[PDB]
């Protein structure tokens, strides 16, 4: 009667985005502006607004009506 | 997300003839009710169009010069409203003129784009007392838009798409030297592909993908391996051809936009009015 | 309408509720922007752990929201002194909360008003969030948040300290908070204003230092604070396990970038050690 974790499998019908903690170390944090440290202690990180241009811009590239 | 929003699900249409049915679907049920209530007088669904493309330039103006500085988010969310509001509503039953703006009021308060209703209107090239009177209007025609809407507020535009992918051009993408000198360009095309009932018919990350390849083929640098390559469509080929036929379909729709013309555009205008002045 | 009035279910900060056919019904500037807030945003999730938004009507600037009618809410579960909340029946309110919590965040949306009262329970024991009239979403440098968000109680120590920007944390924060409630059956930290909040988190977790939160003294609203030494987890929550502590613990991290998210907190071994949550239909029900 135990929980296991499943990670949520939604379709986003475009290319796989590179993993949040992942950006840093592939190179495209060096494409968005850095946090600043007022940023960085309410928690707000580089690192998510690159996670969401990169989940906007493929969402759906590959889907038709 | 785009992938399971309301935009996708509903505000997505197979075909431009499937818009031009509900269009003329539009014009034929006010038709058909003016005249179960009561000639030339009626707009043609063409002329309707005219009409609305030209609103719809009417609307950007209006939100170019808005004060405080109306974000582009808002802007495409108000269009995208008109488009949507029009789809399946003529503008002889409904005035564009106050439609555009209560689409600019509403996309407003949606996007979170904090204005008083009197800093709003004070926008308005026109008397206080007519200030007055358009936000009444405004007011009013909020509940009818929102309800035309059928409640799906929230509108995906190309320009967070065309960021991501100017991010992944500069990170995956090193072929493309400078990637930034592609984006005005592109951001010109963006406009002109938002005149067209593109936004109607393909995903804000289709679009965005649209423009950026077209600005790189204006600039003479081509891309395909970008889209075999970095977005792993050397592995799917009748995907690669999907989108390689969208994106020519779009650039299409762009080639064959006309402009609304002045002359046709007064005598629809004059026939608009004569519309609303009856019934 | 089309819904015939049975019931005054109640009222909130915003507007009056009533039960009608079950649904819920929700009631010159124009419509209201957290009616707007609240339909824009449940119109684009659909999720079991997430109330769902079944119509909307009106007239002039006046709307009504219609929902799925939701038998209680986990406040009216905390306060019930007749009702026992065993460590499963903990579980399963945490599990289906973070659950839904998961799927908000990953669409990029903030609740910012996380609390005991806003989780709501229908008669099958599904938790669902509701009350998103405040909100929005996270992710977009240009946008910029108020730190008033979130009820006192339940406001994160970054929001306390004047945080414009910030992420899940305020609401994983929250989340701590109503798991402590749930597990003292009180409110945690009872604050009165802003600068009593601040303290009493302080005074029973400690005072943190540079090495905790790297860039505290940045918060536009920082102020320094006596150093207190807190109170050991353990000491606080008595009956908890290792487990539970170590979720507790990720859930109060005091810096929010450090603060364990939905996803990671749905990964710690206490949910997938035994007891499992309760199922659905055997979690408690408050009969008046
Ligand atoms: C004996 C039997 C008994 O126990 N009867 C009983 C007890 C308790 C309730 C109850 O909690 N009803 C109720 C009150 C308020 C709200 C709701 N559900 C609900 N559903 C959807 C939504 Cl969107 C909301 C909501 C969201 N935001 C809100 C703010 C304010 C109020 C609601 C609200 N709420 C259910 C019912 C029956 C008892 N006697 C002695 C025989």
């Amino acid at each position: 009667a135990l929980y296991e974790y499943q990670p949520l499998q939604i379709e986003t019908y475009g290319p796989h985005v590179p993993e949040l903690e992942m950006l840093g170390r592939l190179g495209y944090l060096n494409h968005v502006r850095a946090a600043s440290p007022q940023d960085l202690a309410g928690g707000y990180t580089s690192s998510l607004a690159c996670h969401r241009a990169l989940q906007d811009a493929f969402s759906g590239l590959f889907w038709q009506p | 997300m785009y992938h399971n929003s309301s935009q996708k699900r509903h505000w997505t249409f197979s075909s431009e003839e499937q818009l031009a049915r509900l269009r003329a679907d539009a014009n034929r049920k006010f038709r058909c009710k003016a005249v179960a209530n009561g000639d030339p007088v009626f707009l043609e669904p063409h002329e309707e169009m005219t009409l609305c493309k030209y609103y719809e330039k009417r609307l950007l103006e209006f939100c170019s010069v808005f004060k405080p500085a109306m974000p582009r988010s808002v802007v495409g969310t108000a269009c995208m409203y008109f488009k949507r509001f029009y789809l399946n509503n003529s503008v002889m039953e409904y005035h564009p003129r106050i439609i555009m703006l209560t689409c600019a009021f509403l996309a407003c308060k949606v996007d979170e784009f904090n204005v008083s209703s009197p800093q709003f209107v004070g926008n308005l090239r026109e008397s206080p007392l007519g200030q007055e009177k358009a936000l009444e209007q405004i007011l009013e025609y909020e509940l009818l838009l929102i309800q035309q809407l059928n409640f799906h507020l929230i509108v995906h535009n190309p320009y967070r798409p065309f960021e991501g992918f100017l991010i992944d051009l500069k990170t995956r993408y090193p072929i493309l030297e400078n990637p930034e000198i592609l984006r005005k360009t592109a951001d010109d095309f963006l406009n002109r592909i938002a005149l067209t009932d593109a936004y109607l018919l393909y995903t804000p990350s289709q679009i965005a993908l649209t423009a950026i390849l077209s600005s790189a083929s204006r600039a003479g640098i081509t891309m395909e391996s970008y889209l075999s390559e970095s977005l792993m469509l050397k592995e799917n080929r009748t995907c690669l051809s999907q989108l390689l036929d969208i994106m020519k379909s779009m650039r299409n729709l762009v080639k064959k936009y006309e402009p609304p013309r002045s002359e046709e555009v007064a005598v629809l205008k004059q026939k608009l009015e004569r519309c609303h002045s009856a019934e | 309408k089309r819904y015939e009035k049975l019931d005054f279910l109640g009222e909130g900060q915003f507007a009056t509720v009533y039960k009608a056919r079950i649904v819920a019904i929700k009631k010159k500037d124009g419509i209201n922007r957290t009616a707007l807030r609240e339909i824009k945003l449940l119109q684009e999730l659909s999720h079991p752990n997430i109330i769902g938004l079944l119509d909307a009507f009106g007239h002039k600037s006046n709307i009504s929201l219609v929902f799925d009618f939701m038998e209680t809410d986990l406040e009216v579960i905390i306060k019930d002194n007749s009702l026992v909340l065993t460590p499963s029946h903990i579980k399963a309110y945490m599990l289906m909360t973070l659950q839904g919590l998961e799927y908000l965040h990953q669409h990029w949306i903030l609740h910012r008003d996380l609390k005991p009262n806003n989780l709501l329970l229908d008669e099958n024991g599904v938790l669902k969030l509701a009350d998103f009239g405040l909100a929005k979403s996270f992710g977009s440098p240009n946008r910029a948040y108020t730190h008033q968000v979130v009820t006192r109680w339940y406001r994160a120590p970054e929001l306390l300290f004047g945080a414009r920007m910030y992420g899940v944390g305020v609401d994983m924060w929250a989340v701590g908070c109503i798991l402590a409630e749930l597990l003292l059956r009180v409110p945690f930290l009872p604050g009165d204003s802003d600068l009593d909040q601040l303290t009493r988190i302080f005074e029973t977790l400690g005072t943190p230092t540079e090495e905790q939160w790297p860039d505290m003294c940045s918060l536009p609203d920082y102020v320094t604070f006596k150093s207190f030494p807190g109170i050991p987890l353990h000491h606080i929550f008595s009956a908890a396990g290792d487990d539970l502590l170590d979720l507790i613990q990720g859930l109060f991290l005091f810096n929010p970038c450090a603060r364990i998210t939905a996803t990671q907190a749905l990964k710690m071994k206490y949910f997938s050690n035994r007891p499992g949550p309760t199922p659905g239909c055997q979690l408690p029900r408050p009969n008046c």
